[PDB]
RNA sequence: GUAGAGAAAAUGCCUCGAGCCAAUGUUCGAGUACCAGGCGCUACGGCGCUGAAGUAACCGAUGCCAUACUCCCAGGAAAAGCUCGAACGACCUUCAACAAAAGGGUACCUGUACCCGAAACCGACACAGGUAGGUAGGUAGAGAAUACCUAGGGGCGCGA
RNA sequence: AGUAACGCAAACAUUGGUGAGAAUCCAAUGCCCCGAAAACCUAAGGGUUCCUCCGCAAGGUUCGUCCACGGAGGGUGAGUCAGGGCCUAAGAUCAGGCCGAAAGGCGUAGUCGAUGGACAACAGGUGAAUAUUCCUGUACUACCCCUUGUUGGUCCCGAGG
RNA sequence: GAGUUGAAAAUAAGCAGAGAUCCGGAGAUUCCCGAAUAGGUCAACCUUUCGAACUUCUGCUGAAUCCAUGGGCAGGCAAGAGACAACCUGGCGAACUGAAACAUCUUAGUAGCCAGAGGAAAAGAAAGCAAAAGCGAUUCCCGUAGUAGCGGCGAGCGAAAUGGGAGCAGCCUAAACCGUGAAAACGGGGUUGUGGGAGAGCAAUACAAGCGUCGUGCUGCUAGGCGAAUCAGUGGAGUGCGGAACCCUAGAUGGUGAAAGUCCAGUAGCCGAAAGCAUCACUAGCUUAUGCUCUGACCCGAGUAGCAUGGGGCACGUGGAAUCCCGUGUGAAUCAGCAAGGACCACCUUGCAAGGCUAAAUACUCCUGGGUGACCGAUAGCGAAGUAGUACCGUGAGGGA
């Protein structure tokens, strides 16, 4: 690892973190990059550099050194991370992806909803 | 009536030690291997094993190591037994 | 102290000017004096160090008013 | 969830109560440290769960001293005359494990 | 300046009985980490011009773009609310192209 | 023991007292402990049994008796512990305090490794150097010189 | 310039073993050196160099399987040894006090301050690295308890030492 | 407002929409050294009767010595101590140098040392400037002006008034007298310069000015939220290219595999504070507070001014040398008076010393937030873009990659 791209420090000890538009488990389509024009679910998130990481999208082929004298080791395919911007919601109803919004619900909670087609994002108790 | 200075008696005794030479010494001396606090003494310590596992202590011998931490060996009298007292705790 | 406890007065700088207007620092020192100085109300000496300057102003004024000005109580 | 509850309770006990209750942990603790050294199947987190929780009562043992009008000079002297007159005891894990 | 870096001061070494050249201070400017000879300082680049050459230059500036220059009317109360679309529907009926640098005066 | 400002001490007077001084030595400590050697085992490390004799004479210290004695001029620390004892003053008290023998019980902090006539300190070096003090064997010898040896430690960190 | 030198003229030698690899590491035998030291303790100082396992990039004036090097883990046990909890010299500080532009200087008792005084332990054994420190045996110092007696003591003060 | 237990992954166990982690306000704890302050000490340790030492404050007790002083005892989160880049004030106070030497002179009242204090400090409410006309506290800038002058008349040093701007604020005491007290002293009274108070006698004296502790709101700061607009192709990646659209009170920035108004965080604009701080407004109610005649009687800050002598500093080097400030020794006057107006006298004008406080304009950056660079881009820029005042050297100060 290099030096100097640790991730910033604030005075308290702790990392600068960033505000992110995304979750785990949240449908999304690539807007550029390698797997540009995919869908799949985010199973991690790294606010610290507001990168994200989906199942089966941007993998690449990690040659595993054998840690024991016993067998060798092999080639493990492991997925990696890509940053949030390259990505956006998106809907299976609808077949279209678009931006975020924010409204305000009649029982007084913030959510989130798609801005072209229009439906709700984060539905109660789904973690 | 006072001691010689003020600290936390639980804090006399961090953890015992594990050790070849240690396990050995239980067996030969009736003896027990404990890290104290550099702030600790004699008194401290012989009294503290008094009240935790109720035993009488023969005598006690501490040393500073140079990394600034500090040893206590701990006999206890004959009458009871180190390796039944080790068997208690869980190291034998 | 070279100090007037009383009248603050104090020594100043100086220079000797010589005929060939070389000047070499000197201190014009106070005319300070121990004595015993009479306090009426007591009935007794009180022993200090003051100036001359200062005697003739308890000779005009009285003990009691110049060392009251100064803040200080015979007393010790 | 153990943080309206377990502070709630600590502020209707008394002084003794919550000084003996103390001095329960400071024992229960040092046989945690003892299955630490010997590798025993042991809770990290019951080190940060009875560190804090000693805290929260010398945190309102305090606060009850400033309705008293208690100075931080006078609280350090009290705070050393209890730990004059402290007797070690064995903790109730020794007792129920001894046999 | 050699005065203002931090260090220097002493004489390394005397200035005979050593075969080397001669040196006074280590923040030297003929070695690195020294000062610097004759280097930029926070300067007032201010300078003075009459008025009439500088209203005399406003004058024939303007005079020479009359070619490319034209008068409207007003527009204040035509926009209600502010709104940029409009804005520049209207200069593209007056003939201008947003692309391209212009200027009202008013 | 006694007199005087006067307990002790000091000074003066009176009186008892042939014995005293201490390195060494005797005995216990001191056991078949230690020990040569022998009997068996082996992974050769030591282990396990066994284990005799354990005295005298001569030489003789720079060490002990010893601030023992003699001589000399340059005339050779202080305080506390310890011991004796009245008054004045202060604190405390019928044991809760002082004092005597035996027995029993109890027992603070720090240093402790390793090098130290040196490769580890001091000399910029794994430098032909400097570094207070203690222990002081055998033959020849006046001798801690010198030569050859014991214990023990070394053959000097490029070689042919 | 692949030049000078590789730090004394106490001296090495063989066998066998280890290993990828040995004049250089280990052992054995023999030879030779120091032996008022080139021996064993120890003060100051250094500050983990000490012990075991692993390794050989760099460091060693060659080599290296080795090392005061590197990595990992472990290691220093005291009522009696040394110092402090007792005393004081040289000398340094100094309550008040005296002096002095300031800082501060002089200075009394007092207090610090071992290079001194005072104060209680030895033998043997155990052994990866410590022991007058741990174990065995036999002693010592201080305090307390116990048993009688005494029943005013303890500091200050005086004197001896 | 959804994932977290620092940098910093991994491991082992937890917390969490019953709202964690995290972000702010007010609090708690805060070991040892260090002003260090129970005593001692070779800083981070020791001994301890367990104590904030000493000075100050509040009490008690009451040496020589009657009152007193000095001690002694006790109380008291108990005022002060120390630290702090530069600027500021005060005290001590250089030399190289320049004069082509050098002593008068200059460097210079600089540097440095010591002491003290604030966010500014200091100064400051005419015993003043001025000149026959007038100004009306202090400070700073322009300018007067490198002028008038000073000077071994050498080097060199260097004003002020008038004028133009920034910024504007004026107040409290001593004394006469009246009461209270043995005195000291307390209260009232009074505070000014074309002279004013006291004194008496008349009046009518003080509502509208300046203050303003309970606290109540206003506006900002200390965490945040809402927030418009794009698709495909270009063979590592498209923000670029070509082509087709859109928003803008938002084309400020940074990031994104490659340069973005329309991908992200954001910006314009709007909303938002329990608690704390600050700027304002309001509010107690005590509060400082308004004028005409009579008097040349009583007061106008004393060992002071002034003089003699020895010096310093004022632009001004003793010069005709005033004005201002000190050592020694002498030593006035009280409005019918005193000082100043560049020796001094006379006349006139101006002003009222010897008591004190006071905001703003001004100077500085170890730092904080925001913003901008014809500033540097690893020999540069702070010495230091990595465990830099580290490694290393030195007994130490200190030097220093
Ligand atoms: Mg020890
Ligand atoms: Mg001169
Ligand atoms: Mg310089
Ligand atoms: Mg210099
Ligand atoms: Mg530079
Ligand atoms: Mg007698
Ligand atoms: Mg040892
Ligand atoms: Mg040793
Ligand atoms: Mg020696
Ligand atoms: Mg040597
Ligand atoms: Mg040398
Ligand atoms: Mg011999
Ligand atoms: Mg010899
Ligand atoms: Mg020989
Ligand atoms: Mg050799
Ligand atoms: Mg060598
Ligand atoms: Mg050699
Ligand atoms: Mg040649
Ligand atoms: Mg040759
Ligand atoms: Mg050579
Ligand atoms: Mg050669
Ligand atoms: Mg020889
Ligand atoms: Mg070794
Ligand atoms: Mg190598
Ligand atoms: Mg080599
Ligand atoms: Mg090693
Ligand atoms: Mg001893
Ligand atoms: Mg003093
Ligand atoms: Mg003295
Ligand atoms: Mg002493
Ligand atoms: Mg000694
Ligand atoms: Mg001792
Ligand atoms: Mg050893
Ligand atoms: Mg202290
Ligand atoms: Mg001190
Ligand atoms: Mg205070
Ligand atoms: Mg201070
Ligand atoms: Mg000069
Ligand atoms: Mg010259
Ligand atoms: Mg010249
Ligand atoms: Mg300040
Ligand atoms: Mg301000
Ligand atoms: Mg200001
Ligand atoms: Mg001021
Ligand atoms: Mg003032
Ligand atoms: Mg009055
Ligand atoms: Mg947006
Ligand atoms: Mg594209
Ligand atoms: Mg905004
Ligand atoms: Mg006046
Ligand atoms: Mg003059
Ligand atoms: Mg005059
Ligand atoms: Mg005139
Ligand atoms: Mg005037
Ligand atoms: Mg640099
Ligand atoms: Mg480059």
């Amino acid at each position: 690892i290099k030096r100097w791209e640790r991730k910033d420090c604030k005075p308290n000890s702790l990392p600068k973190l960033h505000k992110m538009h995304v979750k785990v488990g949240d449908t999304v389509k690539v807007i550029s990059g390698g797997e540009k024009g995919k869908i799949g679910e985010i199973s991690k998130i790294h606010k610290h550099n507001s990168t994200v990481i989906i199942k089966d999208l941007n993998l690449k082929t990690k040659h595993v050194k054998s840690k024991e004298e016993g067998e060798q080791g092999q080639i493990i395919k492991i997925e990696a991370a890509i940053h949030s911007s390259n990505v956006m919601l998106y809907s299976k109803e609808q077949e279209v992806a678009s931006r975020v919004g924010h409204k305000i619900l009649e029982d007084g909670r913030k959510v989130r909803y798609l801005i072209k087609t229009g439906e709700i994002v984060d539905t109660p108790d789904r973690w | 009536k006072y001691p010689r200075r003020i600290l936390d008696v639980y804090q006399i005794l961090q953890s015992p030690i594990i050790t070849e030479a240690a396990i050995k010494n239980i067996a030969d001396e009736n003896s027990l291997l404990f890290t104290v606090d550099v702030r600790a003494d004699k008194k401290m310590i012989r009294e503290a094993i008094s009240n935790f596992f109720g035993v009488k202590v023969r005598k006690v011998n501490t040393l500073i190591r140079p990394d600034g931490t500090k040893k206590a060996y701990i006999m206890l009298n004959k009458e009871y037994n180190a390796s039944e007292l080790a068997k208690k705790i869980g190291i034998f | 102290r070279r100090i007037c406890p009383f009248t603050g007065k104090k020594s100043n700088k100086a220079n000797r000017v010589s005929h060939s207007n070389h000047k070499t620092k000197r201190l014009q020192f106070v005319n300070l004096q121990y004595k015993r100085v009479w306090w009426e109300a007591g009935k007794r000496f009180v022993k200090l160090r003051l100036s001359t300057k200062a005697l003739k102003t308890i000779e005009k004024n009285g003990l009691d008013a110049v060392a009251k000005k100064a803040g200080i109580d015979l007393r010790k | 969830v153990k943080k309206e509850d377990e502070l709630k309770e600590l502020r209707t006990k008394t002084n003794e109560q919550l000084n003996e209750e103390i001095l329960q942990l400071k024992g229960e603790l040092f046989m945690l440290r003892l299955q630490r050294s010997a590798r025993e199947n042991f809770k990290p987190s019951d080190f940060g769960r009875m560190r804090k929780r000693v805290a929260r009562m010398l945190t309102v043992k305090r606060e009850r001293e400033i309705e008293q009008g208690v100075g931080k000079r006078l609280s350090r002297k009290l705070d050393k005359a209890w730990k004059r007159s402290i007797v070690v005891r064995p903790p109730p894990s020794l007792k129920k494990l001894q046999e | 300046t050699r005065a203002e870096v931090r260090g220097g001061g002493r004489k390394p070494y005397p200035q005979k009985k050593t075969g080397r050249a001669r040196r006074g201070s280590q923040r030297s400017p003929l070695r690195p980490g020294g000062g610097v000879i004759f280097g930029p300082k926070p300067r007032d680049w201010t300078i003075k011009m009459n008025k009439k050459e500088r209203r005399l230059a406003l004058s024939t500036a303007i005079a020479s773009a009359v070619g490319n220059s034209f008068v409207v009317e007003e527009f204040a109360e035509n926009f209600e609310k502010p709104k940029t679309k409009d804005f520049i529907a209207a200069m593209q009926r007056w003939g201008l192209d947003p692309a391209e640098k212009s200027l009202f005066f008013l």
